[PDB]
Formats: structure tokens, C-alpha cells, sequence
């Protein structure tokens, strides 16, 4: 089948600057007779169904502002935004309504570029009410940082832990254009009281040296 | 005006069959060909099939050819998508969309239906406190609940600045957990009360947790 690949996996651009997305096709989506290409663009925001933004590679819809302009023909198409505004942060797809079966694109999330921000790291020891349940869970929190790409590593008595913690990140904050990260290390009570010190190690481009914040049990 | 509403979210075990109803209303629904599209939780969109009430349901994807059966009932204008048997990978959000003809884009979409397949039972969450340069962090850990979702607010909703509620994460045991956090100046750490109000409608549980350091 005809497979479409959108050019940027992740794309981050400042406010009011133009962004560029491209799609490519192993076949042609142009019927020569009417000169109209059969490629559409959709936009989708977190927690909401996708909304159509362009049909035939250049025609907008009833709600689509004049700031969004399609382009290209044949096998290279371009979605161009004249001035990125705050409400336009979403993931965009491109599909074909030429020959069935129809295919969608990979996806292109649009961040808002901003001065690199260092995470505010916090460490949380497990609660006593959770110990009476039978399992302990240490939490490491990273607050208000940019870019999104950061990594945390767990150390129990400086023994590297892996595959036991699960991460969770927030969407780009509309006000200050920043993220936040929570790493939950789930452990058993008997093993939690077998060791003494618990550490989470953070690495981010916004900090010159890795920041480690840790607590001693008790 | 053309609209498309889908049925309520569904929770099941691997094995059963289920069906989604996609009803259409408004001027001239007759010409609209309805397609189905899946959005897996982490990933993106993927086209499953398209069908026209009046039956030319010819078109399927090779990936979804043997899996599911679609249909329509012209009489009530709804349209369905069917499943012979579920697996753990079938947990996803499903949309129906409409295009006016064979080779047309999907202009009008539906609300979407969340389906969850788990072989796990519905159980109420357990909340735990997360107590501590003038940036004291607080939080609530909501652990081991099923199914999704929970709604967590702070201090009765009065407080909003600096609150973060992370998405749920499905853990080893097949249940979810998430954490809410809010940063507050150190000067208020005894004077002011912090209560997180979690709500899990499938278990009909409402819990308020007062977080405090010591």
C-alpha cells in the first residue's frame, strides 16, 4: 500500500515563527485530469478527536484560519504555518483519499521553543500507610523544565536500579511552555527495609552536572 | 448540519465480542461514507476500513482484514464495528468519520469510544501522601485502580496554580496509578491545609487526602 512518512518526528519552533511539515508517497496522489491531489491534513490535540485542516493539499475548512497554508504537489507536500500561536500546539497527520486502502502519517508534535529551563527536582519518600499495605514506592519529581528530553536513574545504596521504575510526563504547559516528569519506583516492603539510602539521579541539558537528590530511610 | 455520536466507553476481558454504534443525523447523511480509525494509547492514527450504508463495505485494511467485521443498518442510520474476540492489544480509542463519496477526506468525526481489555476486575484506588528555595512540593499518589479514569483536584478546586496531574501508567499488576503534585512556598507549611479529592466513578469511590509533612 501507499505509505506516507512525515518529515519531522518532533518539531519545536518559537512563537510567531513558521513551521514546516512534509509528506512523501511511494505512489502519486495526483489524478492528472483535474489536477487535484487527494491528500488531507488533520490536527489533533491531547484528549480530543482529530479535526480536518486541509483538503486537496491547499483548501482550508470553515474554522481554519488563514495562517495555515498547504502546498506541494505530486509527491512532496508541505503544511506551512505563517505565525505559530499558542493554541496551535497539537499533532498533525496527513492521509490520502486517492486509492483505498487509506493510510495516515506518523505524526508531528509541535512544541513551543523557549529558553532552556532546568528542572526543579524533588524527592518523596514512601508513606507509612503504604508500608502497612506491603509495598513501598519512592517518587522522584522534575518540575518546570525545557526541553522535554530528560532522564532519571535510580540508585539504592548506589546500586543501579532499572526496569522497576515507571515514568510519566505532562503535556506542554500552556502558560509557561514547560513540562514535568514523575518517576515512580515501586518496591516491596521487605526489600525496602533491607537497604538504607535511596537516590534518584537526574540528567538534563539544562544542568551542567547531574543533580542527585536522595533520602536516608528513617 | 451533520453530526456523529458514538456509544459509551467499554471495559471487558479478552475473549468477548463487542460492538460500537455510530449514529448519524442532520441534513443529507445518505451520501456520507463512514470510515473507522483506531488510536492506540501511545501511538497515533491508523485506518481500519470504510463502509457505505447501502452495503458497499468492500474496503478493509490488510492489517485489519481478518480481525474485525463492520456493518451498517440503514434503517436507524447507525453503523457498527465488530469484534470476534479481544486481546490485550485491543485496548484503544476508536473513531468513526465521514466522507462524501468514495475518494473523499473525512470532514466530520465522532466523539470516540475508549475500549479496555484487561482480564482484571474493577477495584477502588488507594491514596498516599507526598509530603516534604521556597518551593515546597506536595502531592498525592493514587495507586492500584481499575478501570480508567480518575479525576483528581486540589483543595476542593480552589487552588489551581502549580498543580500537575500526570497521565495514568499501567503497572505490572495490570492496574493504573498516577500522581498529582503542586508546588507551594515554604512559608505555608502548617498554616494552610492541602486536600486532594480523587474520584473514581467505576468504583464509586470519593477520597479526600490531607497531605502534611513530619
Amino acid at each position: 500500500d501507499i505509505v506516507m512518512t512525515q518529515s519531522p518526528d518532533s518539531l519545536a519552533v518559537s512563537l510567531g515563527e513558521r513551521a514546516t511539515i512534509n509528506c512523501k508517497s511511494s505512489q502519486s496522489v495526483l489524478y492528472s485530469s483535474i489536477n487535484k491531489n487527494y491528500l488531507a491534513w488533520y490536527q489533533q490535540k491531547p484528549g480530543q478527536p482529530p479535526k480536518l485542516l486541509i483538503y486537496w493539499a491547499s483548501t482550508r475548512e470553515s474554522g481554519v484560519p488563514d495562517r495555515f497554508s498547504g502546498s506541494g504537489s505530486g509527491t512532496d507536500f508541505t503544511l506551512t504555518i505563517s505565525s505559530l500561536q499558542a493554541e496551535d500546539v497539537a499533532v498533525y497527520y496527513c492521509q490520502q483519499y486517492y486509492s483505498t486502502p487509506y493510510t495516515f502519517g506518523q505524526g508531528t508534535k509541535v512544541e513551543i521553543k523557549r529558553t532552556v529551563a532546568a528542572p526543579s527536582v524533588f524527592i518523596f519518600p514512601p508513606s507509612d500507610e503504604q508500608l502497612k499495605s506491603g509495598t513501598a514506592s519512592v517518587v522522584c519529581l522534575l518540575n518546570n523544565f525545557y526541553p522535554r528530553e530528560a532522564k532519571v536513574q535510580w540508585k539504592v545504596d548506589n546500586a543501579l536500579q532499572s526496569g522497576n521504575s515507571q515514568e510519566s510526563v505532562t503535556e506542554q504547559d500552556s502558560k509557561d511552555s514547560t513540562y514535568s516528569l514523575s518517576s515512580t519506583l515501586t518496591l516491596s516492603k521487605a526489600d525496602y527495609e533491607k537497604h538504607k539510602v535511596y537516590a534518584c539521579e537526574v540528567t538534563h541539558q539544562g544542568l551542567s552536572s547531574p543533580v542527585t537528590k536522595s533520602f536516608n530511610r528513617g | 448540519e451533520v453530526q456523529l455520536v458514538q456509544s459509551g466507553t467499554e471495559v471487558k476481558k479478552p475473549g468477548e465480542s463487542l460492538k460500537i454504534s455510530c449514529k448519524g443525523s442532520g441534513y443529507g447523511f445518505i451520501t456520507y461514507w463512514i470510515g473507522w480509525v483506531r488510536q492506540m494509547p501511545g501511538k497515533g492514527l491508523e485506518w481500519m476500513g470504510i463502509i457505505y450504508p447501502g452495503d458497499s463495505e468492500t474496503r478493509y485494511s490488510p492489517s485489519f482484514q481478518g480481525q474485525v467485521t463492520i456493518s451498517a443498518d440503514k434503517s436507524i442510520n447507525t453503523a457498527y464495528l465488530q469484534w470476534s474476540s479481544l486481546k490485550a492489544s485491543d485496548t484503544a480509542i476508536y473513531y468513526c468519520a465521514g466522507g462524501s463519496g468514495i475518494s473523499t477526506p473525512m470532514d466530520v468525526w465522532g466523539q470516540g469510544t475508549t475500549v479496555t481489555v484487561s482480564s482484571a476486575s474493577t477495584k477502588g484506588p488507594s491514596v498516599f501522601p507526598l509530603a516534604p528555595g521556597g518551593t515546597a512540593a506536595l502531592g498525592c499518589l493514587v495507586k492500584d485502580y481499575f478501570p480508567e479514569p480518575v479525576t483528581v483536584s486540589w483543595n476542593s478546586g480552589a487552588l489551581t496554580s502549580g498543580v500537575h496531574t500526570f497521565p495514568a501508567v499501567l503497572q505490572s499488576s495490570g492496574l493504573y496509578s498516577l500522581s498529582s503534585v503542586v508546588t507551594v512556598p515554604s512559608s505555608s507549611l502548617g498554616t494552610q491545609t492541602y486536600i486532594c479529592n480523587v474520584n473514581h466513578k467505576p468504583s464509586n469511590t470519593k477520597v479526600d487526602k490531607k497531605v502534611e509533612p513530619k
